[PDB]
């Protein structure tokens, strides 16, 4: 019932038809149907299984005056016709002209039913006629009901609002009359909306598309008055308030809670079921483009609405199925999207030239929005078709312009570098073509040169030379060479901020995505991989990248105000995978060993300061608090790489015993020991996590493997099996003995002495069958030998494992 | 989705638990309870 009266207690207004003269040219139908209603009532009586009677009686529970036409008095026949007269008068009153297409003409042999279907256009008229019956009934009932002034009839409701069960009487009456017309052939005449436009989403979206231009009207008025003749009063102030208050939260919430359905595709349904139609996916993109052009200027205007505008822009950037939008979409929508991309690129060019207003439109609004869009397309692998041709040139110019900012070294560029670097990393992830190694770009189909004829490139302004298009960024060879040289030399964040902030996201977002298309990775399709790969990156160069990043981190581990280290770790999170095993002995071990040495030194200083009670001792405690805070920062910066490395190599380390893994386990155990002994470490971590908002990053790492996440579960809990496999099950006894011997507040050397005193307390394979299979598995280990059977090695491993278990269980249970 | 390692928690012991598996049409599987620890794969990686 996709129709409404569009009208306006409740007063059902009837239809005025007595004033107008009722045509009588079809009286042969009017009287025939008037008597046919009573004849059908007689048929219903015979269906009731009780026959008609002549005499009056209330015991027959039927029509008491129902008589055969031979003896049927006409007094009832000339009074039962009034409802039919009124029905036809009302039907013809609603500008519904009726024409007799045909020309012809005690039991109603022709049966009038209502269970057959009918056309929608005429069924709408039948529904309106049933509504007319209902409102007339409501009027005549409320005429008597209004004498009291209190209460109302339960059925005194609008026809569209009421349910079908009570509608059934009027619906059946109207349908029966319409069937009488149809099987008799009366053509009456006074839309065609498909199910796609019938959807709530379609109507809501078209309403928003209208409100876009309605709002642009009064923002143009605001621009005109602010340019000249500033008047506080606004002709469309109500429209401004309506747009600012409710519509933006409405669109934001509706597309936040319905992102999955709009982003769904018929090939593979993302949500529970269903997907927006292609026209829906083009009107959403049209709305996004119109809103982007809406905030293109006058960002200072509606400043209170600016957070709402940018949030709505971020939401509209997500749930965007640009794959089908670029696929044979509307010309206007595609042109608008391309114009928005070119406007963004030229804007970026504008502030890269200015740095050598735009900033409020770009830094506050434009840049995060393009960052989000780049992230979306890269995540959903939409770069195959969304970015190409003019969009390809747009992002290429944007990349060149943003990389040209390296020369700039003023105050504003230092604070703007984070956002530019993030947007650049996202665009590198979203870039389908390989701007580095351009010499091999000919094989790739993403290059604009391979898609356009040389004459087409010449007329489009393309110089037919990819090397000339990108002279700012050389081929990956010397950027990797320079990053290695800087790592070897020991460059700091102050020395070369642009490389760490900007050129490192380059490689971190270029190597992994383009590794899959590289020669090393298996080819999903043999004919596709038959042409030479345009990208020659393999595991070796990303391994060198990770090594250089680790060297840079260890070179600047002690530098104060090293804020971006953690961000670099995030940017190094995807690339830490596919790492060579030898790196464990090469970089991780020396770095974490230096970390352990520093932690032990500052713990010794804290112990020296805390053994005396004095104001100077409090000052020294504050100093070691600051040192512990910077150590917390260095830890939380370096740990996630080791977290993912151990997650990758745990199976190999458990299968084959590795000495380097055990040494790393011992050293991280010492680090955990130092943090357990010092409450200053705990409280400094507590302050640093909330201050620097590292909790979100820690949670993200945890879900992509409480507050003390990076210390207790990140290391010595994942690495606990590594150190628990070397110690023998037959040594298990000594373990809790040492544990109890640690529970008595005993020092390390003292529990070592009693460990030497209780060598014979260990169990035997004959002692119990429970550990017999454990011993069999132990001797079944390939790399294991009997060298650990020396008492010195036994006391080493037992003491270390017992201390680790004691302090870990104390951490779990207060 | 939240990142919890345990699929289920706060389970009353009741009358005990038993290994169980269910297979659909045209499906095959291998249920290794672990009578011989040598044949048990990935036990040393996690669980041992």
């Amino acid at each position: 019932s996709y129709s409404s009266k569009a009208e306006k207690n409740f007063d059902p207004r009837p239809v005025e038809t007595l004033n107008v003269i009722i045509p009588e040219k079809l009286d042969s139908f009017i009287n025939k149907f008037a008597e046919y209603t009573h004849e059908k009532w007689a048929f219903d009586k015979i269906q009731n299984n009780w026959s008609y009677g002549e005499n009056v009686d209330e015991e027959l529970k039927t029509h008491p005056m129902l008589r055969p036409y031979k003896t049927f008095s006409e007094k009832d026949k000339e009074i039962y016709r009034w409802p039919i007269k009124e029905s036809l008068k009302a039907m013809i009153a609603w500008e519904w002209t009726i024409e007799k297409a045909r020309e012809g003409e005690y039991n109603p042999q022709p049966p009038d039913l209502s269970g057959v279907t009918l056309s929608r256009e005429l069924q709408a008229m039948a529904e309106q006629l049933a509504e007319n019956y209902h409102n007339t009934w409501g009027r005549k009932k409320k005429q008597e009901l209004e004498a009291k002034g209190g209460g109302t009839h339960p059925l005194l409701v609008p026809y569209d609002t009421l349910t079908a069960k009570e509608k059934a009487r009027d619906r059946e009456k109207a349908q029966e009359l319409l069937k009488f017309l149809q099987m008799n052939g009366y053509a009456v005449t006074r839309l065609d909306t498909s199910s796609i436009e019938k959807r709530f989403a379609f109507g809501f979206l078209q309403q928003l598309l209208r409100w876009m231009d309605i709002s642009q009207e009064f923002i143009a008025h605001l621009e005109a008055v602010v340019s000249s003749g500033r008047v506080e009063k606004s002709p469309h102030e109500q429209e401004i308030k309506f747009f600012a208050k409710i519509l933006l939260p409405l669109i934001n919430q509706y597309f936040t809670n319905h992102c999955l359905y709009f982003l769904s595709t018929p090939a593979k349904v993302l949500g529970s079921g269903g997907h927006a139609s292609n026209k829906e996916k083009e009107m959403i993109t049209s709305l996004f483009c119109k809103l982007a052009a809406l905030v293109r200027h006058r960002v200072s205007l509606f400043g209170t609405d600016a957070p709402a505008v940018v949030n709505c822009l971020h939401i509209l950037a997500r749930s965007l199925d640009a794959r089908t939008v670029m696929k044979s979409g509307p010309e206007i929508v595609k042109a608008g999207l391309r114009s928005f991309f070119e406007s963004a690129s030229e804007d970026i060019e504008k502030m890269v030239e200015n740095l050598r207003q735009n900033l409020t439109y770009t830094t506050v609004a434009l840049l995060p929005v393009l960052t989000t869009l780049f992230q979306h397309i890269a995540q959903h692998q939409f770069g195959d078709d969304v970015i190409l041709d003019d969009v390809q040139v747009s992002c290429y110019r944007t990349l060149c312009s943003i990389y040209s900012l390296g020369t700039t070294k003023n105050t504003y560029v230092e604070k703007l570098r984070p956002a530019l670097g993030e947007c650049l990393a996202r665009l590198a992830a979203a870039m389908p073509v390989a701007f580095l190694e351009p010499q091999l770009n000919e094989y790739n189909a993403c290059s604009v040169y391979t898609t356009k004829s040389p004459r087409e490139r010449a007329i489009l302004g393309l110089p037919n030379s990819v090397e000339e298009m990108c002279p700012d960024i050389p081929v990956l060879d010397r950027l990797m060479a320079d990053i290695g040289g800087l790592a070897e030399s020991g460059a700091r964040y102050t020395e070369m901020p642009h490389v760490i902030e900007i050129t490192l996201p380059m490689l971190c977002s270029y190597l992994p995505r383009w590794w899959e298309r590289g020669p090393e990775a298996p080819p999903p399709a043999l004919p596709a991989g038959a042409p030479p790969p345009c990208t020659a990156v393999t595991s070796d160069h990303l391994n060198s990248l990770l090594g250089n990043i680790l060297r840079i981190i260890v070179n600047n581990l002690g530098i104060d105000e090293a804020t971006w280290m953690k961000r670099l770790a995030v940017f190094a999170q995807p690339i830490v995978s596919r790492a060579r095993p030898e790196l464990l002995h090469s970089h991780f071990i020396p770095t974490i060993g230096r970390l352990r040495k520093r932690a032990g030194k500052v713990v010794a200083e804290e112990e020296q300061l805390r053994l005396e009670a004095k104001a100077e001792a409090e000052e020294g405690e504050l100093l070691v608090r600051d040192e512990f805070s910077v150590l917390c920062r260095d830890l939380y910066a370096l740990y996630p790489l080791l977290i993912r490395y151990v997650d990758n190599n745990r199976a190999h380390w458990l299968t084959e015993p590795n000495a380097n893994a055990e040494e790393l386990f011992r050293m991280v155990g010492e680090i955990f020991i130092y943090w357990s002994k010092s409450h200053n470490f705990k409280r400094e971590e507590q302050n640093f996590v909330v201050q620097n908002e590292i909790n979100n990053m820690s949670f993200l790492t945890a879900d992509s493997k409480s507050v003390q996440t990076s210390l207790i579960v990140a290391t010595l809990k994942k690495m606990l099996p590594i150190g628990l496999n070397m110690c023998a099950p037959t040594d298990q006894d000594l373990i809790m003995l040492a544990k109890t011997r640690y529970a008595l507040k005993d020092t390390d050397e003292e529990v070592r002495e009693f460990l030497q005193n209780n060598l014979h307390l260990q169990g035997k394979v004959e002692g119990s069958p429970s550990l017999r299979w454990q011993m069999a598995l132990y001797r079944g280990l390939p790399g294991r030998e009997e060298d650990a059977d020396d008492p010195e090695k036994i006391v080493r491993r037992v003491q270390e494992v017992s201390a680790v278990l004691y302090h870990l269980e104390q951490t779990e249970h207060p | 989705d939240s990142g919890s390692e345990t699929a289920f928690r706060e389970i009353e012991i009741g009358d005990g638990f038993l290994p169980v598996c269910s297979l659909g049409p045209g499906q095959v599987g291998h249920l290794n309870l672990g009578q011989d620890v040598s044949s048990l794969r990935f036990f040393a990686i996690c669980g041992l």
